[PDB]
């Protein structure tokens, strides 16, 4: 009964303290509607934090568990725990001699850090990372590995703002190891954590590369579990947003055959993601476009330009359009894209409700044309302009002249003025 | 939600 | 050149 429990918590006797606190732990453990607020109203959160420094590990544990589940509630409920000064103590408890106390401290810090980026940063400010990274390297207990990895992902997670880089960066070596874990759940949280850190500028990508992480990520693209594949894919995608040499690391770890496979994944998200990743590889140099061609990725893409949802058609559009970048250096590539039937599905997208997509399809089609114009002058017509005319594409370019986006209509005009006078 | 209640 | 987000 609630007021007797309050009495127990404020008793100075360790056994009264422990019976009471356990009852609170159990009540905050309810599956449906834990009365977090009623508990908070009683005034005991301050006590639970005192209990965190008792020499009796059991009350440390029960207190930590109660606190963990208050911090599992709303932002204001979490803040009550933060206000009480629990976080610097939880960091001390990462060094407790008693493994369950350490684990519960890890768990509490996960929940607190998970409430928001500001909260995340607060926890990092209290020196949480280093002792967490240590537990991750030493512990053999699977539950602790699961918990500490998940909590590590919460330390990495968030963009408004992102964690300070030098502060969170030491996580990379530990994550490089956790992705070889034999546990699926560790694998998942590790991969998510990596995808948060790899989402950034090229220097951050570089740090991921030099931790040695790319090789195992690519291998995890083909993991049985879509829950593993998704964040591993996300991370590989992030990497190839880097420069050409950084992108080349991903090619050299054999990602292209995996990306070819992932195009046929049963999850829409993975397919869409796979296309986005490929588009950033075909945004690269001539040789990297050629890699995508030699991997037979182009036909599935061109197929996806017509099939599956619009978000998919959008990403495939970027991928194919990007691939038309080297008409000057290696025009053989465009002629290959044309021969695999890219023109007609590109023309279709000119009527896309998204203006960026219209521009991307228009760009691709201008590059297609310039090669046909080079083949024309070395022969007598531009056969690419002809196929664009008779497939109905010329009329769709014509309609782009009524588009208001300056980039779009001016681009559409010159194509008509140049290849369709 | 990136939080976990215990039990 | 290259598209972020993510």
């Amino acid at each position: 009964d609630l007021p007797k429990m309050v009495e127990g918590v404020f008793s100075s006797e360790i056994d009264k303290q422990i019976q009471a606190t356990t009852k609170f732990r159990k009540l905050l453990s309810k599956e449906r509607n834990p009365p977090i607020e009623e508990v908070i109203k009683t005034g005991v959160v301050g006590r639970f934090v005192e209990f965190l420094r008792s020499p009796h590990t059991l009350v440390q544990f029960e207190a930590a568990w109660a606190l963990t589940n208050i911090a599992s509630g709303s932002a204001t409920q979490t803040q009550v725990v933060i206000e009480a000064g629990a976080v610097p103590i939880f960091v001390e408890l990462l060094g407790s001699p008693e493994p369950d106390v350490r684990e519960q401290a890890v768990w509490a810090l996960g929940n607190i850090a998970g409430d928001s980026p500001q909260c995340r940063d607060y926890v990092l400010s209290c020196g949480a990372l280093r002792p967490l990274l240590t537990l991750l390297g030493d512990s053999r207990k699977l539950s602790m590995l699961r918990n500490a990895t998940w909590t590590l992902s919460n330390f990495c997670r968030g963009k408004t703002p992102q964690p300070d880089w030098n502060t969170i960066a030491p996580a990379l070596p530990v994550l490089a190891k956790l992705v070889y874990s034999l546990d699926d759940e560790v694998l998942i949280d590790a991969c998510w954590a990596i995808s948060y850190l790899s989402d950034g500028s090229n220097d951050k990508i570089q740090a991921v590369i030099e931790a040695g992480i790319p090789r195992r990520l690519v291998e995890l693209l083909m993991h049985a579990s879509t829950s593993v594949q998704t964040p591993a894919l996300r991370s590989v995608g992030n990497i190839v947003t880097g420069d050409d040499v950084q992108t080349q690391v991903i090619i050299n770890c054999g990602a292209l055959p995996c990306l070819l496979s992932l195009l046929s994944s049963n999850k829409d998200g993975i397919r869409k993601e796979a296309c986005w990743t490929i588009s950033n590889i075909t945004a690269g140099n001539s040789a990297q476009i050629q890699s995508v061609i030699d991997a037979n990725i182009i036909p599935p893409l061109i197929h996806l330009l017509s099939h599956a949802d619009l978000k998919t058609r959008k990403e495939a559009c970027w991928a194919i359009s990007n691939a038309t970048s080297g008409g000057l250096q290696k025009p053989d590539q465009i002629r290959y894209l044309v021969a695999q039937g890219c023109i007609k599905p590109l023309c279709d997208l000119l009527a896309c409700p998204d203006n960026k997509i219209i521009q991307v399809a228009l760009d691709g089609l201008e590059n297609i044309l310039k090669v046909g114009e080079l083949d024309k002058n070395a022969a007598s017509i531009n056969r690419y302009a002809l196929f664009i005319e008779e497939c109905g594409g010329m009329e769709k370019i014509h309609d782009c002249q009524t588009n208001a986006n300056e980039e779009i209509y001016m681009k559409a005009y010159n194509i008509i003025e140049k290849y369709f006078s | 939600s990136s939080k976990r209640q215990r039990r």
